[PDB]
C-alpha cells in the first residue's frame, strides 16, 4: 500500500469531466434556443468549452503517457479494448440510418409515387464523383498503411511523408463532399430520400472531419517525437478510426449512391 | 471486373509505398480525370410542384427560415418554384 | 362492454374472442401450475433445520428443468399459432367499411356503393340520457350487419389512434397513410362498446366506439336514411 | 526538429505536488480558469433561459 | 357487386397497396381507352375497388393533385 | 491525499450531529418528492 | 455481521422525533399543493 | 478538498456512492409522479383538470425510474462500488472517463425538468412515438428537451459499458479467468453489452425524430414518404435490451443475496447461471416486434415473434429453478435482504409467467394497450428490479458506510412495501382483461373498484418509502460501528472492512497458477 | 525506401512503463503483471507470498476448474494454509520497489 | 434481427467446448424441431407441358435414359407427365 505494486495508472483529480458534462448541458440546451428561440449565443458558448474540455484532457492523456511513463503494457491493453468497444458502439450508430434507409427504399409509399428513387428526384452518377471520393478515401487507407510501417520502422520522414498524403486526402474528400452537396439538386426537405441521404452521408462526413484532425494531431506527436517505433496507441487508435471511416463510406456509396438510386 | 497484381500487396513499408505511388495515387488521378472529363453541368430539372418535396413543416433557424443550408440557387427551387 | 367488479375477459360477441377465451384458459391453466409449485417449492427450501452446505452436483437435475419447460412452451404455442392464423385467415367479405381517427372523434365511411361517410363523437357526459353509459355513448353508433363477415381498415387522419372493441375481440392501430385490414363477424345483435387503445393526445380517453349491430334489412334502410 | 521530450518528461515528472492538470505552467492556470468560468457562467445563462422560457 | 374481393397479390394486414392499385390502374385503363376510343368503353371495375378500400381523403387529395399535375404516379 | 477515511467519513454530507443530518436529508428527499408536486401546480397556473 | 453498540444510541423519543419530521416533510408540501388544486382550476 | 474529492473525483468508490445518492433523490422524484397518476385514477372523474397534465405526468414517471432511479442506482451505484472489489481491481480502468458517466446525469436531468416546465410539457407516452411526438402534435420546445436529455443520459451509459468491459475483463488477477469471477460481475458485463449495443440504435432514432421536428426531414412523415412505423422498430431495438438491461444486475445481487443467506460458499450451477444470463442477453436481441403486435404486420413475422419472445423462459427458468437449488439444505439467515431477495424469487416469477401470456400475438390483441400489460411490468419492475435495489442495499450498506442498519425497522419496511405494492398492481391484471386502457385519465364508472383498492394501495408504497429515509437516518444516527462480517472467504467485497479504504488492492491479491 | 529517426522504448520510456520494462528483462515482475507459479504447498514448500507490507490477500484456486476463488489475508509470520484445502503460503518481503 | 450475448465468444478451448454445447448444439436442436414441425409434404405440383422444363437434348447415360439421377416418382413427372 502506499506505493502501488500493481501496473495500474491511477489518475488525478481532473475537473475535466465535469466542465465536460457542464459542456454538454450548454450545448444541447443551447440547440434549443436556436431551433426555437432563434438565439446562438448559448450554442455557441457550449462548443467553446467544449473545444476546451477535450484540448485538455488529451493533453493530460500525453501528458500521463508520454512524459510520466504511465502508460505501462496492462494500461495500453486496456486503452485497446476501449478504442475497440468505441467504434463497435459507432458502427451500430450507423446501422439505424442504413436500417432507415432500406425501410424507405425497400418499400416505397404511394406519396413517393409508389416507386424508388421517388419521382421528382434526380440522384447523382455514382459513376461520377461518388466514384472520385471513393477512390480517394480507399488510397488514403493504403497509404495510412503505409505510414503505420514506417513509424514500425523507425523511419521519421517516411511516417511523417505517409500521414501527410493522408491528410490531405481526407480534406479532398471533405471539400469534394462539400461541392457536391451544394451542387446537388435535391434537399434534407426533399422528402425521405432528401432526409435519409444527406444526414446518413452527413454524420459519415462529420466522421471525416473527426477523423482528419485526429490524424493531424498525430502529425504534430511525431514531428515532436512523442512515438516510438513500438509504443504509439494514439496513431494505431487514428488508425483504426480512419478504417471505419473507409468501410462506412463503401456501404453507404455501394447503398445509398449506387443501389437506392 | 476483378483484380489480381502479380504479387506483393502485402508487408514491408517499402511495399506499402509502393502500392501508394503505383496503385492508390495512379487510380486517383485516373478517377479524377474521369470525373472532370463528364464534368458536364445538368440542366436546372424542370419545377413541378409536388407534395413530397421541398417540404417544410417548420421554418428553418436561419435565413429566411425557407432556404435549405446549402442552398443552391441554380439547382434548388423554393417551395414555390425556382428562385429566379 | 365491462360491468362492475369484472375479474376476466368480456363475454364474446364473435366465434375468435371464444377461441381466444379457451385459449386464455389453457394458458391460465399452465400459469397457475407453475406459480404454485414455484411456491411450494420456495416454502419446502425454508422449512427444514436440516443442512448440506456443501458443494452440490448441478448439470444432472438441470436437464429436468430445462427439457420440461420446452415441451411446455410447445404445448402453448401451438394453440397460440392456430388462432393467429386463424385471425389472418382468408375469408371472402361481403360489405367494406372504413374508419379514420381523428384528434378525438372517429368517422366511419361506407362507400362500397354509396357515400355515406360520418363523425362519430362521445356524449358529454353532461348530456346523457338516463342509463346511457358515462364515457362510452357516442352520438353516431356504427350500425352494421349482424351474422355477416364485414372487413374494416383502419387509418387515422393524423396522429395515431388504435380502433379497438374487446367483445369482438379487435384491435388495430390506425396509422396515417396506411391501410389496416380487420375481420368482424358478430354473432349476435346488440351494442358493443371499445375505446382507443394507442395515446393520442389530450383527450385519448374520450373517443369510444360503438358498434350497433342489427338485421341486413334494418341496415339498408339505416344507411339510406343516412344519406 | 527537435525532440525534447526529455525536457517535457523532467518537466512532469518533478515532484511539486501538482495535479497533471496544473503540472504544465502558469498557462495551465489561466486555461483552467477560463474554463471553469464560462462553464459556470453558461450553466447560469442557461438557467435564466428556462425560467424565462418557463412561463407564457 | 358487394365490395372487394379478396386479391392474392395483397394477402395481409397492410392492404395501402391495394387500394393505390387500384386507384393507378383505373384512371390509365381510362386514359387509355379515351387514348384510343375504342367506343369509348370503360374500367369500371377498378373505379368500384379502388373507391371501395381508399379512404376518401386520399382518393380526393389525388384527384386534385392529378388536376394540378403533381400526381407521383405513372398513369 | 489528505482524504480522511473510515465510518462517517467516505460520504459528502457530514454525519457530526444527528439533528442537523435530519434537517439535510429532509430538505434533499423532501425536495425530491415536492418537485413533481410543483411542476403541475406550475402548469395548471399558465395561460 | 457483529458490531459495536451506538456511539451516539438514539432514544425512543429521539426516533418518534425523526420519524415525525421525516413524515411531515414528505406529506406537508404535497399536502398543500393538493389541498389547493381547486383553486389553481380556477385561475 | 470537498471539491477534489467530490466535484473531480477518480475514485470507484466515490463515484458509485455518487450514483446512489443521484439515484435516491430521482427515486423521490419518480414515487411523487406514481402518487399524482393514482391519485387522478383514485376516484371517477378529472382531479389534475387538463389530460395533457396528466399524461406529462405519466411520461416523465417512467423516464424517471428507468433512467434516473433503477439504472443510476444498479449500475453506476453497485456497480462501480463492488466491481473493483469483487475482482481485485485498484479501481476501474477509465477513473477520469467515468467521473463524466456521472455528471452528464444531472444535467440530463435538468433538461427532462426542463421539459415539463417549458409550453404543455411532453405528454406523449415514454415511447415518444410521432406523430403525437412531431411538430404539429407537440409543437414547441418540450419534446425537443426530452430527446436531449436521452441523448444525455445514453452517451453516459454508452460510456461508462466501456469502462465496465475493459475493467472487468483486462483488470482481474492474471491467474483468474472469467470462469471465476462472481455472478454480480458476470451480471455488469453482460448489462453492459446490451448498453454497448442497444443505446445508439436508440440514440440514431431520437436524432431523426429531432430532425423530422427542425430540420424538416420526413423519417416518420408520410407526407414526404416516411413511415411513423419505422420510428417503433428503432425504439424497440433499443426497447426490449432496455428491459433485460434493467433487471439483469438484479438477477447477480439476488445469487449473491441467496447464496449468502443460504450460507453456502458459491450458488448452484455457477456455470449455468452464467449461460443463462447470455442466452437471456443475446435472445432479448431478436424479439422486440412483441411490442408491436397490433400495428398491421404481416401474420408469418408475427408468428416468429411470438415463437423467439418464448424460448427466453427456459435460460430464465434455470436461474429460478438455481437460487431454490442455493436454498436447498442451507442454513437460512432471515435477514431483511434474506426477504427481499425471497420477495423478488416469486413476484418477479409472477410477473414474467403473465408477460409469457403477452408473448402469444393472438392474444395481445385484446390484452395490448390495457392495464394487464402494466400489470406485467410493475410486477417485474416495481417488485423485481426495486426489490433487488432494497436486498442489495439493505445488505451492502455497513460496507459502503461502515454503519449498520436497525434489523428490525428493516423488515417493517420489506412488511409495509409487500402490501402496498401487491395491492396496487394486482387489480390492475382485472382491469385490463376486461378492457381498461393505458394512459387514460379517466375511465368507465365500472372500473371504479379495482382503481380504488389500486390507488390506496399506492399509499402503503408511500408510506414505506418515508419509513426508509428515517432507516438510513437513525442508521447513521445511532453510529453502530461494524466488528465481524460472515462469510468473507469466498465474498471478497467484505476484506478489506467497513468501509474499505479510499485506496484498496494498492497491493494485487496474489493467485496462482495452480 | 530508407532512413531513421524515431526513438525506441529502450530509450525514450520513462515512468513506471520502464520499471517494468528493464525489471522485466532482469525476468523479474515486481508489478505482479504475471501469474506466480505454484509450488507444492507443502508445510515445508509453501508458496512465498511476496509483499510490500505485512499482510497481503490471497486467492486460492483450491481446484484446477474451481469458479470460487478462496480469499484470506496472509500475514507475516509462521506459514498459514487456505482453509479449504490446507496448501501453505508463507509471506515474504516484496523485492524491487522503485 | 442481431446478436450479443455478453461476453466469451473468444479464445480458451473451454470457451469453445462452451459455445459448442451452449449456443451451437442448442441451435439445431431448434432448427430440427422447427423443420420436423413444418415437415408438411406439399402436394405433387399440377403438370403443365411447359417447353422450359424436362429438358431432353440427349439420353441420360442411364436407366431408360428419360429419368433422372434423383428422380422422386412422386414430385418428378417424365416429359410426358406424372410417372403414375
Ligand atoms: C422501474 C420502473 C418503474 C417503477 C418502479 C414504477 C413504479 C410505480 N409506477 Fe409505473 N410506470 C413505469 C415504470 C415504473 N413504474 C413505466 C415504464 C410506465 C409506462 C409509462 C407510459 O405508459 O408511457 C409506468 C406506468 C405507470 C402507470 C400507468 C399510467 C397509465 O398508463 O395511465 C401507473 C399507474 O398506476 C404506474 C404506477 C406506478 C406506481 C404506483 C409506482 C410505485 O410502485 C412506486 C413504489 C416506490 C418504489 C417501488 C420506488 C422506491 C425505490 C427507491 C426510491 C430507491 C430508494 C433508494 C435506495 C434504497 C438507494 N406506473
Ligand atoms: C424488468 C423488465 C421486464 C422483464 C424482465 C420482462 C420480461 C418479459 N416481458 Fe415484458 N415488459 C416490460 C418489462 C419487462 N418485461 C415492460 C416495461 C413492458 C412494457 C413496455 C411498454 O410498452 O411501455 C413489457 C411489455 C411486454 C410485452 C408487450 C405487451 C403489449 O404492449 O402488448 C410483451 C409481449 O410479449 C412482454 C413479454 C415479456 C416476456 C416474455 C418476458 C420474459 O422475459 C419473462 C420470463 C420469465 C418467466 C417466464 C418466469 C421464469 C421461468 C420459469 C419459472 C420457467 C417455467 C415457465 C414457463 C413454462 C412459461 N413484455
Ligand atoms: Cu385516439
Ligand atoms: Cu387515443
Ligand atoms: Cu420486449
Ligand atoms: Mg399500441
Ligand atoms: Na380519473
Ligand atoms: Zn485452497
Amino acid at each position: 500500500m502506499t506505493h502501488q505494486t500493481h501496473a495500474y495508472h491511477m489518475v488525478n483529480p481532473s475537473p475535466w469531466p465535469l466542465t465536460g458534462a457542464l459542456s454538454a448541458l450548454l450545448m444541447t440546451s443551447g440547440l434549443t434556443m436556436w431551433f426555437h428561440f432563434n438565439s446562438m449565443t448559448l450554442l455557441m458558448i457550449g462548443l467553446t468549452t467544449n473545444m476546451l474540455t477535450m484540448y485538455q484532457w488529451w493533453r493530460d492523456v500525453i501528458r500521463e503517457s508520454t512524459f510520466q511513463g504511465h502508460h505501462t503494457p496492462a494500461v495500453q491493453k486496456g486503452l485497446r479494448y476501449g478504442m475497440i468497444l468505441f467504434i463497435i458502439s459507432e458502427v451500430l450508430f450507423f446501422t439505424g440510418f442504413f436500417w432507415a434507409f432500406y425501410h424507405s427504399s425497400l418499400a416505397p409509399t404511394p406519396e413517393l409515387g409508389g416507386c424508388w428513387p421517388p419521382t421528382g428526384i434526380h440522384p447523382l452518377n455514382p459513376l461520377e464523383v461518388p466514384l472520385l471520393n471513393t477512390s480517394v478515401l480507399l488510397a488514403s487507407g493504403v497509404s495510412i498503411t503505409w505510414a503505420h510501417h514506417s513509424l514500425m520502422e523507425g523511419d521519421r520522414k517516411h511516417m511523417l511523408q505517409a500521414l501527410f498524403i493522408t491528410i490531405t486526402l481526407g480534406v479532398y474528400f471533405t471539400l469534394l463532399q462539400a461541392s457536391e452537396y451544394y451542387e446537388a439538386p435535391f434537399t434534407i426537405s426533399d422528402g425521405v430520400y432528401g432526409s435519409t441521404f444527406f444526414v446518413a452521408t452527413g454524420f459519415h462526413g462529420l466522421h471525416v472531419i473527426i477523423g482528419s484532425t485526429f490524424l493531424i494531431v498525430c502529425f504534430f506527436r511525431q514531428l515532436k517525437f512523442h512515438f516510438t517505433s513500438n509504443h504509439h496507441f494514439g496513431f494505431e487508435a487514428g488508425a483504426w478510426y480512419w478504417h471505419f471511416v473507409d468501410v462506412v463510406w463503401l456501404f453507404l456509396y455501394v447503398s445509398i449512391y449506387w443501389w437506392g438510386s | 471486373a476483378s483484380a489480381a497484381k502479380g504479387d506483393h500487396g502485402g508487408t514491408g513499408a517499402r511495399t506499402w509505398r509502393f502500392l501508394t505511388f503505383g496503385l492508390a495515387l495512379p487510380s486517383v488521378a485516373l478517377c479524377t480525370l474521369n470525373s472532370w472529363l463528364h464534368s458536364g453541368h445538368r440542366e436546372r430539372p424542370a419545377f413541378i410542384p409536388y407534395h413530397h418535396l421541398r417540404i417544410r413543416t417548420k421554418p428553418f433557424s436561419w435565413g429566411d427560415g425557407n432556404h435549405t443550408f446549402f442552398h443552391n440557387p441554380r439547382v434548388n427551387p423554393l417551395p414555390t418554384g425556382y428562385e429566379k | 362492454m365491462a360491468y362492475p367488479m369484472q375479474l376476466g375477459f368480456q363475454d364474446a360477441t364473435s366465434p375468435i374472442m371464444e377461441e381466444l377465451l379457451h385459449f386464455h384458459d389453457h394458458t391460465l391453466m399452465i400459469v397457475f401450475l407453475i406459480s404454485s409449485l414455484v411456491l411450494y417449492i420456495i416454502s419446502l427450501m425454508l422449512t427444514t433445520k436440516l443442512t448440506h452446505t456443501s458443494t452440490m452436483d448441478a448439470q444432472e437435475v438441470e436437464t429436468i428443468w430445462t427439457i420440461l419447460p420446452a415441451i411446455i412452451l410447445i404445448l402453448i404455442a401451438l394453440p397460440s399459432l392456430r388462432i393467429l392464423y386463424m385471425m389472418d385467415e382468408i375469408n371472402n367479405p361481403s360489405l367494406t367499411v372504413k374508419t379514420m381517427g381523428h384528434q378525438w372523434y372517429w368517422s366511419y365511411e361506407y362507400t362500397d356503393y354509396e357515400d355515406l361517410s360520418f363523425d362519430s363523437y362521445m356524449i358529454p357526459t353532461s348530456e346523457l340520457k338516463p342509463g346511457e353509459l358515462r364515457l362510452l355513448e357516442v352520438d353516431n353508433r356504427v350500425v352494421l350487419p349482424m351474422e355477416m363477415t364485414i372487413r374494416m381498415l383502419v387509418s387515422s387522419e393524423d396522429v395515431l389512434h388504435s380502433w379497438a372493441v374487446p367483445s369482438l375481440g379487435l384491435k388495430t392501430d390506425a396509422i396515417p397513410g396506411r391501410l389496416n385490414q380487420t375481420t368482424l363477424m358478430s354473432s349476435r345483435p346488440g351494442l358493443y362498446y371499445g375505446q382507443c387503445s394507442e395515446i393520442c393526445g389530450s383527450n385519448h380517453s374520450f373517443m369510444p366506439i360503438v358498434l350497433e349491430l342489427v338485421p341486413l334489412k334494418y341496415f339498408e334502410k339505416w344507411s339510406a336514411s343516412m344519406l | 526538429f527537435e525532440n525534447r521530450v526529455a525536457e517535457k518528461q523532467k518537466l512532469f515528472q518533478e515532484d511539486n505536488g501538482l495535479p497533471v492538470h496544473l503540472k504544465g505552467g502558469a498557462t495551465d492556470n489561466i486555461l483552467y480558469r477560463v474554463t471553469m468560468t464560462l462553464c459556470l457562467g453558461g450553466t447560469l445563462y442557461s438557467l435564466y433561459c428556462l425560467g424565462w422560457a418557463s412561463f407564457p | 357487386y358487394q365490395t372487394a374481393p379478396f386479391d392474392s397479390r395483397f394477402p395481409n394486414q397492410n392492404q395501402t397497396r391495394n387500394c393505390w392499385q387500384n386507384y393507378l390502374d383505373f384512371h390509365r385503363c381510362e386514359k387509355a381507352m379515351t387514348a384510343k376510343g375504342g367506343d369509348v368503353s370503360v374500367c369500371e371495375w377498378y373505379r368500384r375497388v379502388y373507391k371501395s378500400l381508399c379512404p376518401i381523403s386520399w382518393v380526393s387529395t389525388w384527384d386534385d393533385r392529378r388536376a394540378e399535375g403533381t400526381f407521383p404516379g405513372k398513369i | 491525499s489528505h482524504y480522511e477515511e473510515g465510518p462517517g467519513k467516505n460520504i459528502p454530507f457530514s454525519v457530526e450531529n444527528k439533528w442537523r443530518l435530519l434537517a439535510m436529508m429532509t430538505l434533499f428527499f423532501g425536495s425530491g418528492f415536492a418537485a413533481p408536486f410543483f411542476i403541475v401546480r406550475h402548469q395548471l397556473l399558465k395561460k | 455481521i457483529t458490531a459495536k453498540p451506538a456511539k451516539t444510541p438514539t432514544s425512543p423519543k429521539e426516533q418518534a422525533i425523526g420519524l415525525s419530521v421525516t413524515f411531515l416533510s414528505f406529506l406537508l408540501p404535497a399536502g398543500w399543493v393538493l389541498y389547493h388544486l381547486d383553486n389553481y382550476k380556477k385561475s | 478538498m470537498f471539491i477534489n474529492r467530490w466535484l473531480f473525483s477518480t475514485n470507484h468508490k466515490d463515484i458509485g456512492t455518487l450514483y446512489l445518492l443521484f439515484g435516491a433523490w430521482a427515486g423521490m422524484v419518480g414515487t411523487a409522479l406514481s402518487l399524482l397518476i393514482r391519485a387522478e385514477l383514485g376516484q371517477p372523474g378529472t382531479l389534475l383538470g387538463d389530460d395533457q397534465i396528466y399524461n406529462v405526468v405519466v411520461t416523465a414517471h417512467a423516464f424517471v425510474m428507468i433512467f434516473f432511479m433503477v439504472m443510476p442506482i444498479m449500475i453506476g451505484g453497485f456497480g462501480n462500488w463492488l466491481v473493483p472489489l469483487m475482482i481485485g481491481a485498484p479501481d476501474m480502468a477509465f477513473p477520469r472517463m467515468n467521473n463524466m458517466s456521472f455528471w452528464l446525469l444531472p444535467p440530463s436531468f435538468l433538461l427532462l425538468l426542463a421539459s415539463s416546465m417549458v409550453e404543455a410539457g411532453a405528454g406523449t407516452g415514454w415511447t415518444v412515438y410521432p406523430p403525437l411526438a412531431g411538430n404539429l402534435a407537440h409543437a414547441g420546445a418540450s419534446v425537443d428537451l426530452t430527446i436531449f436529455s436521452l441523448h444525455l443520459a445514453g452517451v453516459s451509459s454508452i460510456l461508462g459499458a466501456i469502462n465496465f468491459i475493459t475493467t472487468i475483463i483486462n483488470m482481474k488477477p492474471p491467474a483468474m479467468s472469467q470462469y471465476q469471477t462472481p455472478l454480480f460481475v458476470w451480471s455488469v458485463m453482460i448489462t453492459a453489452v446490451l448498453l454497448l449495443l442497444s443505446l445508439p440504435v436508440l440514440a440514431a432514432g431520437i436524432t431523426m425524430l429531432l430532425t423530422d421536428r427542425n430540420l424538416n426531414t420526413t423519417f416518420f412523415d408520410p407526407a414526404g414518404g416516411g413511415d411513423p412505423i419505422l420510428y417503433q422498430h428503432l425504439f424497440w431495438f433499443f426497447g426490449h435490451p432496455e428491459v433485460y438491461i434493467l433487471i439483469l444486475p438484479g438477477f447477480g445481487m439476488i445469487s449473491h443475496i441467496v447464496t449468502y443467506y443460504s450460507g453456502k460458499k458459491e450458488p448452484f450451477g455457477y456455470m449455468g447461471m452464467v449461460w443463462a444470463m447470455m442466452s437471456i442477453g443475446f435472445l432479448g436481441f431478436i424479439v422486440w416486434a412483441h411490442h408491436m403486435f397490433t400495428v398491421g404486420m404481416d401474420v408469418d413475422t408475427r408468428a416468429y415473434f411470438t415463437s423467439a419472445t418464448m424460448i427466453i423462459a427456459i435460460p430464465t427458468g434455470v436461474k429460478v429453478f438455481s437460487w431454490l437449488a442455493t436454498l436447498h439444505g442451507g442454513n437460512i439467515k432471515w435477514s431483511p435482504a434474506m426477504m427481499w431477495a425471497l420477495g423478488f424469487i416469486f413476484l418477479f416469477t409472477v410477473g414474467g409467467l403473465t408477460g409469457i401470456v403477452l408473448a402469444n400475438s393472438s392474444l395481445d390483441i385484446v390484452l395490448h394497450d390495457t392495464y394487464y400489460v402494466v400489470a406485467h411490468f410493475h410486477y417485474v419492475l416495481s417488485m423485481g428490479a426495486v426489490f433487488a435495489i432494497m436486498g442489495g442495499f439493505v445488505h451492502w450498506f455497513p460496507l459502503f458506510s461502515g454503519y449498520t442498519l436497525n434489523d428490525t425497522w428493516a423488515k417493517i419496511h420489506f412488511a409495509i412495501m409487500f402490501v402496498g405494492v401487491n395491492m396496487t398492481f394486482f387489480p390492475q391484471h382485472f382491469l385490463g382483461l376486461s378492457g381498461m386502457p393505458r394512459r387514460y385519465s379517466d375511465y368507465p364508472d365500472a372500473y371504479t373498484m379495482w382503481n380504488t383498492i389500486s390507488s390506496m394501495g399506492s399509499f402503503i408504497s408511500l408510506t414505506a418509502v418515508m419509513l426508509m429515509v428515517f432507516i438510513i437516518w437513525e442508521a447513521f444516527a445511532s453510529k453502530r460501528e461494524v466488528l465481524t462480517v460472515d462469510l468473507t472467504t469466498t465474498n471478497l467485497e467484505w476484506l478489506n472492512g467497513c468501509p474499505p479504504p479510499y485506496h484498496t488492492f494498492e497491493e494485487p491479491t496474489y493467485v496462482n497458477l495452480k | 525506401a530508407s532512413g531513421g529517426g524515431v526513438p525506441t522504448d529502450e530509450e525514450q520510456a520513462t515512468g513506471l512503463e520502464r520499471e517494468v520494462m528493464l525489471a522485466a528483462r532482469k525476468g523479474q515482475d515486481p508489478y505482479n503483471i504475471l501469474a506466480p507459479k505454484a509450488t507444492s504447498g507443502t508445510k515445508e514448500d509453501p508458496n512465498l507470498v511476496p509483499s510490500i507490507t505485512n499482510k497481503r490477500i490471497v486467492g486460492c484456486i483450491c481446484e484446477e476448474d474451481n469458479s470460487t476463488v478462496i480469499w484470506f489475508w496472509l500475514h507475516k509470520g509462521e506459514a498459514q494454509r487456505c482453509p479449504s484445502c490446507g496448501t501453505h503460503y508463507k509471506l515474504v518481503p516484496h523485492q524491487l520497489a522503485h
